[PDB]
């Protein structure tokens, strides 16, 4: 369990670093966001199952539901960007600088 | 009760109060060709509210006592001075154009508010959609400059798409020599000092630019004078006119409510007409603005909000 | 002190409720009554200090400043009556309110027993001077001048606030008399040196010290007459009062931290007197004369002799009165000719004999004519400075020589000589402005007659 | 050119009101403001206040200190005491440190 | 002194310094990619200060 | 005589969104005041002697 | 929007920070944070323009990254301590990541690069909603764990927040960007006073909110997006320039306005805790903030910028727009300084 | 009608009376050392109850 | 009849006036009663 939890935290760190280093695809950014979400789900579930915390096993269900609604909101925003610009390229999102 | 979201919740639905004759009809034409009489007869025999051409003193007549104010309060622009000398160095032409566009915008807001509140249709004379015709005519005649044209286009882009286009646009096609003959027969000595080049620019701006942009989104009703000068066939066409295009079909109750708020607050209507674009034609200095604003404030009935001016007979000021 | 603060506070509803044809009359008469009421603080029949309450007090140093402010307020209204005659009623009442706010907040500032309350009222007085200069100033440089004045003063005043809070945390109450009684010596360490600089530089900016004096000439030039009065006659002396109040808890290291500021003050009054010689603007020339006089005040306060403190006090009052009179005469000439050029109006002795007489007495008070309180201040400052070091007399002599030269150069090029006959728009005199000069000059004569009132704390 | 009011010219105020006193345009407010400034400036402030200041007694106890000085000089001269002691404080009631 | 060097020394020098700093610090290109790269640098820096502070 | 008030020049130095046009920021424009058909051309056919150029909105 | 979704969206916007403040669980404070974010996003994209879409996208990705970092910290604390609350012995790395992500949510520097851009392009009332309401919940989470945080990291974040906010507000012209960097500087002040006295943090937050509300109401009176637009306010609404000047001077912290009280008591407490250099630098950057405020005052009130010709017609029209609680918040944000012992606790 | 026209002339004297009243209130508030200063510690006269009011 | 349009504040809102006046009166009476009750409670608690 400590080795696998360390691997899960490094997976979250890699997904976070991928989120922070943008590429041309906002879809890829959202996919990195759900890489973080999935890593959070596995760490929470393994922690609850290891600690036998039956009172807190609803917490993975709540993080899944809340993050899924948040990503639905983000997908709607990406749909709006793709509609206004043809593509989802993040460098098209830059006219609020001035 | 003032109109608002609470009134919309309790029930003030525009689509509920709509009927067949709840239409926006705009009559357009050249300077002197039967435009006023036809609109009056159409409104009278259709049961519609007639809005004549918004002049310089439209805001003066619609606000306060309704008497026309002084010229320095109402735009400081003279149509007679423009006719006498259109290329004057003080920028009378573009000041007159911007003031008339603001008056037309206020008139369109008033007509839209009346239609959305009472359900009665409106018949306007030469609304905001056909004032760029005068703009382009003065630009092609050299009366104004490209900076004035750009500023007018910017204001039109700021204000125009926030409202709804008219349901019907009835146009009066008329030859320039006929317009010249009617102008000579009218007898206004300033108005005979207009050029056939300017009239042809107006007519060309109409035919080349105004009629198509009405054509793909509303119903266009070009008539001659002889097709006009009898306000029965035109009303018959209005009766047998089908409105199956434009953004009026996509409007629902809450869009009507938000549009009603926009047209019922006049400050949001005239918000973008006072953008800080400093053209020397329309820029007024601090001292002249101070004097004009102050004198408008000691004008009777204009010192405080309406209903709070004791000099005009308003009562219960202390209690409200 | 409340019996002076409250009716000055109630001047504001009188201003905003008076008729537009009675506002100036009512406010001027009642502010004259405010000055008459404020004269009761001179009832000092004992060595004890007039501690009116736990928050306000009167002092032999604070009392002349309060009386001076209460006296200048009706004079301020008189000077502001003319250039606002073509102005809106609401803005006129607003300007009167701004002046009354100056007068109220300055009385509370001088009468405060707490240094933190003194600081709050310090830049609480800074705000309406900014508003007056920025709104009712004439030229286009008033905005820049307001920026310069405000930011010199605030960059000065922030380390003063930090020093005040540190002193409060170290001692416990920051009450002026408690500090004066349980004053503790300093260890002459670097922290104490920086603390001394922090609590000194705010009042040094407000004085202004030489090198940092650049906000004063442009603010005085682009300011209106009431702003010029309030600056040159109250605010510099307010910085003076701040140093006098704060210097008690700064022993012993002020005896060597006084060194750069004394040199700066002496060489700077020489420098600014030279600028007064070669200055082409009358308001600028009077402003630089004010800088030189406050440099003398710096030298006295920093050498910290009791005779020097007295000379600083009498120079505060005398220079405030004579600088206000000089700015009034300059503003009368400015309202005549619509120009500020030093050389443009020359032969005014002919057309305006009584105003030229007022010019002459104002300049004679400026150049330290005996037996005036001006010369008493400069002579006692001279005596204390020579006691501090015998070679200061050379700089004092150069300063006095150039002072006489710029005062007589003022008189010669503004009154004497041939008249500029092209200025046909020369109205003879206003009884208002002649009364303004008389009300400026008579208290100078009375304080010359009795100089014991403005001697200050030391004697 | 932007619209702007022309530069006003200051008028000869004495042309329409030869008895102008500097305070207000019409004669009545001008003369009453002049009277108010004269009566409240010189009459009941520069004279009544001057009298009050002149008749403040014993201002910071110069007169009392003079009387006490004369009394102390008389005391110390009829009893042979020094006029001023070299030490303000009595040396017996001060505990100096041992080093 | 007054019209050249004290002006060049205290106020205009302070104004020029703050103008240069505000231009340099808000010459932002407006790209969320650059902003998130900056955020990553901030994260790395704060981890470094935590590791050296302990 | 009269108090100076800002002209068109002093009013126009306050537009440009920057206050400080440098070489790396002078190309910027101020924001607008109001802060402001692709359709299917299907070819129906070999489901086959019919061609349909069919213009679809969804 | 119809009133049904208007009520639902406003109720969830209200409910998010309420759950965050009322909740004693890290999980529930988290879920309140995304109630606030998710409910406010349609309100940003309400206007349906490319600038609003840009602001909504940047705001979403920033808050999503910060919320995932917050959940990382919560899960790591849950593993390390077996509970759902940073009690006393949670890891300093976890606490620093929590502070990192809450500072990212707040928009204080060097995580401030999105706040002026998100504030731009959205309507003024949404700028007010963001810059006032969206910060109480991250401040609530920060206040709940004050003795555990790292003073060095907080002081660095705070001083650079005031530096970048002062420099930005000095730089631009746009009203929304000016208010955003003003928010960044004020959050720097609140963050700096956070580890020593959270009561003064709450006091500064309430003072900033009651100063930000009448700014945004005054901007919404004429939709003045620009320094020039608020500069011709004398022709539009001359009865407001006095309160504009007073409230902007209060935002600058000039006495005797009540906006001097938060900076004053914060400096006093910081000097009680002996961080004199930090307090001096904070006060100098506050002077820079006051400089751009004073330039704004010069533009809008003390001078009179030239006007247009249609402003005559706009003065011909009447208005009932300004609400009743504008004056109450204005007076409470200007003339409350003698009630300082009552305002502080 | 004279009281209606010249009602503005009582505000400053009313403020003066109020300021004198507040000075009197502060004076009776600061009475913790009345007849207790060692410079002025004297036995009370039978016709008086306080040294100063 | 001066204005061409009927003003919103042409007539006083009588319901608003009555509610405001009654509210101010109610808070004044409640303030006096609570102040007297607080004085009596403080004296009873401290034995005054
Ligand atoms: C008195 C002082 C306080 C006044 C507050 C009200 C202000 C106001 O509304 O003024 C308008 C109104 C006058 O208006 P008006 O002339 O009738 O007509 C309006 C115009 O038509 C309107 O025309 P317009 O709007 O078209 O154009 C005008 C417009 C045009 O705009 C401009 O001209 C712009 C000007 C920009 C420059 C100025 C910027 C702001 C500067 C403010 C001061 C800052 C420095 C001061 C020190 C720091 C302060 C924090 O605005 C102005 O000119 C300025 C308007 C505001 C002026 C009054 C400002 C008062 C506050 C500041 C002074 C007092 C406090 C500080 C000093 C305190 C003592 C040290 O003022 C009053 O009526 C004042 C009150 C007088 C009666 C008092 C009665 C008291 C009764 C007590 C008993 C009953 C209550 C008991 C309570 C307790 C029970 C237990
Ligand atoms: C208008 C003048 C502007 C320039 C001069 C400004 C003042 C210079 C002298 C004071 C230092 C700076 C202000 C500190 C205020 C508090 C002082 C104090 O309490 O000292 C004792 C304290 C020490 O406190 P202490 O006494 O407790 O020391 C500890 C002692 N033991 C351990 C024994 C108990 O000194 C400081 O803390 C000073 C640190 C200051 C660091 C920050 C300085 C920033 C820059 C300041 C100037 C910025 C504006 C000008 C920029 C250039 C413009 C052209
Ligand atoms: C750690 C921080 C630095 C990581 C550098 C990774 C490589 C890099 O610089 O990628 C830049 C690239 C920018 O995005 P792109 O759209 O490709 O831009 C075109 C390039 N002008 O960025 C990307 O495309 C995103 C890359 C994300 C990578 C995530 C996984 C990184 C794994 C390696 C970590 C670093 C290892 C360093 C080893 C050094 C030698 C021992
Ligand atoms: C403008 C002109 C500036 C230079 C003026 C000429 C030199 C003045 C030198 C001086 O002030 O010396 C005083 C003092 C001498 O040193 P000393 O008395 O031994 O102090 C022990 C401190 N540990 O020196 C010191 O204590 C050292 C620090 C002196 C700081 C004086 C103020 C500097 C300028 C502030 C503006
Ligand atoms: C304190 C801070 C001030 C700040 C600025 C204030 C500005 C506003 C001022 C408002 C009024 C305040 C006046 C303050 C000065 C008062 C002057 C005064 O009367 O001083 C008293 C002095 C008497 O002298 P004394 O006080 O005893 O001291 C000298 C001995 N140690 O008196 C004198 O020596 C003479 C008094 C004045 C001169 C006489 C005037 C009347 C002359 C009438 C002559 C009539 C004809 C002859 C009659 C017969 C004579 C035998
Ligand atoms: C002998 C003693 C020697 C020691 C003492 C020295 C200090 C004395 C007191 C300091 C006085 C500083 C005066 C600063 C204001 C004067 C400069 C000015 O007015 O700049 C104006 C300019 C903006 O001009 P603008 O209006 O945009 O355009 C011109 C016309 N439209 O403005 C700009 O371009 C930018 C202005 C920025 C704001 C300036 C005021 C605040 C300065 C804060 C300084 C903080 C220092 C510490 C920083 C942290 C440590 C590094
Ligand atoms: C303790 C913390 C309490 C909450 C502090 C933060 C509150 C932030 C503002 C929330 C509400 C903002 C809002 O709804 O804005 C839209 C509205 C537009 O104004 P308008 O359409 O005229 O409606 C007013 C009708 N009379 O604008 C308004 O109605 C403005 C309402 C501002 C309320 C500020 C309250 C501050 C705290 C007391
Ligand atoms: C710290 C500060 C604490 C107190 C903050 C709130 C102060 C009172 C706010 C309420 C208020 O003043 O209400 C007055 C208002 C007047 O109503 P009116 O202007 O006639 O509007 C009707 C338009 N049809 O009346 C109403 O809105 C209705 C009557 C009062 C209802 C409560
Ligand atoms: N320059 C300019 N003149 C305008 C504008 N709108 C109207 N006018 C002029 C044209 C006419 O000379 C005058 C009156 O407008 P009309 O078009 O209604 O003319 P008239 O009433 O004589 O004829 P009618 O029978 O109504 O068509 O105002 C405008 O936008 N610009
Ligand atoms: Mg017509």
């Amino acid at each position: 369990m400590p080795s696998t939890f360390f691997n899960l935290t490094m997976a979250f760190s890699l997904s976070l670093l991928g989120t922070l280093m943008f590429r041309s695809h906002l879809m890829s950014t959202l996919l990195c966001l759900e890489g973080m979400v999935l890593s959070l789900f596995i760490m929470t579930s393994v922690t609850s199952l290891n600690s036998n915390s039956m009172s807190s096993m609803p917490i993975p269900i709540t993080i899944l539901v809340f993050a899924a609604c948040e990503a639905a909101v983000g997908l709607a925003l990406l749909v709006k960007v793709s509609n206004t610009y043809g593509t989802d390229y993040v460098q098209n999102l830059n006219l609020l600088q001035c | 009760l003032r109109y608002g979201l609470l009134a919309a919740i309790l029930g003030d639905k525009t689509t509920k109060k709509l009927h067949e004759y709840s239409r926006v009809i705009t009559v357009d034409g050249n300077i002197c060709s039967g435009k006023n009489k036809l609109a009056k007869e159409i409104a009278q025999q259709l049961g519609m509210k007639h809005y004549p051409e918004a002049g310089i003193q439209y805001s003066s007549t619609t606000t306060g006592d309704g008497r026309p104010l002084d010229i320095e309060f109402s735009g400081s622009c003279s149509l007679e001075k423009f006719y006498d000398d259109p290329k004057s160095n003080d920028g009378n032409s573009y000041r007159l154009q911007s003031w008339l566009y603001a008056s037309r915008l206020l008139q369109y807001a008033d007509a839209l508010e009346h239609l959305l509140s009472t359900g009665q249709g409106v018949v306007l004379e030469r609304s905001i959609y056909s004032d760029f015709v005068f703009l382009e005519a003065m630009y092609n005649q050299g009366y104004i400059r490209k900076q004035c044209v750009d500023h007018y286009n910017e204001i039109k882009r700021l204000t125009l798409p926030e409202y709804l286009p008219p349901h019907a646009v009835i146009y009066i096609d008329v030859p320039v020599p006929e317009v010249q003959s009617r102008i000579q027969k009218k007898g206004d000595p300033h108005e005979m000092k207009v050029t056939s080049a300017y009239l042809q620019d107006i007519e060309n701006a109409y035919k080349k630019t105004f009629l198509p942009k009405m054509s793909e989104m509303c119903e266009v009703l070009v008539y001659d004078s002889w097709e006009a000068e009898d306000p029965t066939k035109v009303v018959e066409d209005i009766e047998y006119l089908k409105y199956n295009k434009g953004p009026w079909l996509k409007q629902d109750d809450w869009t009507f409510h938000y549009l009603r708020m926009l047209v019922q607050d006049k400050t949001e209507v005239l918000n973008y007409t006072t953008i800080p674009v400093y053209l020397p034609e329309i820029t007024i200095g601090a001292h002249q603005g101070s004097r004009i604003y102050n004198s408008f404030r000691e004008l009777p009935g204009r010192k405080y909000a309406p209903g709070y001016n004791a000099e005009v007979g308003d009562k219960w000021i202390w209690l409200k | 002190m409340l019996k002076i603060i409250l009716p000055s506070l109630m001047l504001l509803p009188l201003t905003w409720l008076s008729s537009p044809k009675k506002t100036w009359t009512n406010v001027t008469s009642y502010s004259f009554l405010i000055s008459l009421t404020s004269l009761t603080l001179l009832w000092q029949t004992d060595e004890n200090y007039k501690n009116f309450s736990n928050m306000f007090s009167s002092d032999p140093l604070s009392t002349p400043l309060i009386i001076l402010t209460a006296w200048l307020l009706p004079l301020m209204l008189m000077a502001s009556q003319n250039h606002l005659k073509k102005d809106n009623n609401v803005l006129q009442k607003l300007y009167i309110s701004m002046l009354i706010s100056l007068q109220i907040l300055l009385i509370m500032t001088f009468s405060a027993t707490e240094l933190i309350m003194f600081y709050i009222l310090f830049e609480a007085t800074l705000i309406p001077t900014l508003i007056i200069i920025t709104r009712w100033g004439n030229q286009t440089e008033r905005l820049n001048a307001g920026i310069y004045f405000l930011f010199y003063t605030l960059i000065g005043s922030i380390p003063l606030l930090i020093a005040l809070i540190l002193i409060q945390n170290h001692v416990g109450t920051l009450n002026l008399m408690i500090l004066s009684f349980t004053t503790h010596t300093l260890d002459a360490s670097w922290s104490n040196n920086l603390l001394w600089l922090a609590c000194m530089m705010a009042f040094l900016i407000k004085m202004p010290l030489y090198g940092v004096h650049l906000w004063l000439p442009k603010a005085h030039v682009e300011a209106p007459i009431a702003g010029s009065m309030i600056l040159a006659a109250i605010l510099l002396k307010l910085g003076s009062y701040g140093m006098i109040r704060i210097s008690i808890i700064l022993d012993p290291l002020t005896k060597y931290m006084a060194y750069p500021f004394i040199l700066l003050s002496l060489w700077g009054m020489i420098m600014t007197s030279s600028i007064c010689l070669r200055q082409t603007d009358l308001k600028s020339l009077i402003a630089y004369s004010s800088v030189s006089h406050m440099a003398l005040v710096i030298a006295s306060i920093m050498i910290q002799t009791p005779w020097s403190f007295m000379g600083a006090t009498m120079l505060m009052i005398a220079h405030g009165l004579t600088s206000s009179l000089l700015f009034c005469l300059a503003n009368s000439n400015y309202e005549r000719i619509h120009s500020r050029t030093m050389i443009m109006a020359r032969g005014l002795q002919m057309v305006f004999p009584l105003m030229a007489t007022w010019w002459l007495m104002a300049s004679l008070a400026n150049l330290a004519l005996p037996p005036s309180i001006n010369l008493m201040g400069e002579l006692f400052i001279t005596m204390s400075l020579f006691s501090w070091s015998n070679f200061t007399i050379i700089l004092m002599g150069i300063n006095i020589i150039i002072t006489g030269m710029y005062s007589m150069y003022m008189i010669i090029t503004t009154q004497r000589g041939k008249l500029t006959n092209h200025m046909i728009n020369l109205q003879p005199s206003h009884t208002r402005e002649l009364t303004l000069m008389a009300l400026h000059m008579i208290p100078l004569i009375l304080l010359t007659t009795s100089p014991k009132l403005i001697t200050g704390l030391t004697m | 050119q932007w619209q702007e009011d022309p530069e006003p010219e200051d008028e000869n105020v004495y042309a329409k009101n030869p008895d102008f006193h500097g305070y207000d345009s019409d004669p009545v407010v001008d003369v009453w403001n002049m009277r108010a400034v004269f009566f409240f400036g010189f009459s009941i402030v520069l004279v009544f206040g001057t009298t009050f200041v002149a008749y403040v007694p014993d201002y910071r106890m110069q007169e009392w200190a003079r009387r006490e000085a004369e009394r102390l000089v008389k005391y110390r001269e009829v009893n042979g005491l020094p006029i001023m002691e070299s030490n303000y404080f009595d040396p017996s009631k001060i505990q100096l440190p041992e080093d | 002194l007054d019209l050249i060097w004290l002006e060049k020394t205290i106020p205009k020098s302070t104004s020029t310094l703050h103008t240069n700093m505000t231009t340099l610090t808000t010459n932002q290109k407006g790209l969320i990619k650059l902003y998130f790269m900056s955020f990553l640098i901030n994260i790395i820096l704060i981890i470094i200060l935590y590791s050296i502070n302990l | 005589a009269r108090q100076w008030q800002p002209d068109i020049e002093w009013a126009e130095q306050f537009s440009g969104a920057v206050m400080y046009p440098s070489k790396e920021t002078a190309h910027w424009k101020p924001p607008p005041w109001n802060d402001v058909v692709t359709n299917m051309t299907l070819n129906f056919g070999p489901q086959g002697v019919l061609r349909l150029v069919l213009e679809l909105s969804g | 929007m119809n009133p049904i979704t208007l009520a639902i969206i406003y109720f969830t916007i209200f409910l998010g920070p309420v759950i965050t403040m009322s909740s004693t669980n890290l999980m529930l404070m988290w879920v309140g944070l995304e109630f606030s974010l998710l409910a406010i996003i349609p309100m940003l994209i309400n206007k349906k323009n490319p600038r609003s879409t840009e602001a909504a996208t940047k705001y979403f990705v920033t808050q999503a990254t910060a919320s995932m970092i917050i959940l990382l910290a919560i899960v790591l604390n849950y593993k390390q301590l077996g509970t759902w609350m940073f009690q006393q012995q949670t890891n300093g790395l976890i606490l620093n990541m929590t502070l990192m992500a809450l500072s990212m949510k707040l928009g204080l520097a060097p995580f401030h690069f999105w706040l002026p851009e998100v504030t731009q392009g959205i309507p003024l009332h949404m700028g007010l909603i963001l810059l006032t309401w969206q910060k109480i919940a991250p401040l609530s989470i920060l206040i709940q764990i004050y003795p555990l945080l790292n003073s060095t990291i907080i002081l660095m974040l705070a001083i650079t927040s005031i530096f970048m906010g002062a420099w930005g507000g000095l730089n631009q012209t746009q009203m929304r960007k000016i208010m955003a960097y003003s928010s960044i500087a004020h959050m720097g002040w609140m963050l700096a006073i956070l580890p020593y006295n959270p009561s003064l943090t709450l006091l500064n937050l309430m003072i900033y909110i009651i100063l930000t509300a009448p700014m945004f109401m005054a901007l919404m009176l004429n939709n003045s997006m620009t320094i020039n637009s608020i500069s011709l306010l004398w022709n539009k609404t001359p009865a407001m320039l006095t309160m504009i000047s007073l409230m902007l001077l209060s935002l600058g912290g000039l006495p005797p306005l009540t906006g001097f009280l938060p900076k004053w008591i914060i400096i006093t407490e910081l000097m009680k805790n002996n961080c004199l250099i930090m307090a001096t630098l904070m006060a100098m950057m506050a002077l820079l903030n006051l400089f751009f405020y004073t330039r704004l005052i010069y533009s809008t009130s003390l001078t009179m910028f030239p006007t247009n010709n249609n402003s005559k017609m706009m003065t011909h029209q009447t208005k009932t727009k300004p609400n009743l609680m504008f004056s109450t918040l204005a007076i409470m944000s200007t003339m409350t300084l003698p009630l300082a012992p009552q305002l502080i606790t | 009608q004279l009281l209606r026209e010249h009602w503005v002339h009582i505000l400053v004297p009313a403020g003066f009376v109020f300021g004198c009243y507040l000075d009197r209130k502060d004076d009776e508030k600061l009475t913790a050392f009345r007849n207790k200063s060692m410079l002025f510690q004297r036995e009370l006269r039978p016709n008086e109850e306080v040294t100063w009011k | 009849k001066f204005y061409v349009r009927e003003p919103v504040n042409a007539k006083p809102n009588w319901l608003a006036v009555g509610l405001s006046v009654g509210a101010s009166v109610f808070m004044w009476i409640y303030l006096i009663q609570t102040h007297n009750e607080d004085v009596l409670e403080y004296k009873r608690r401290n034995g005054l």
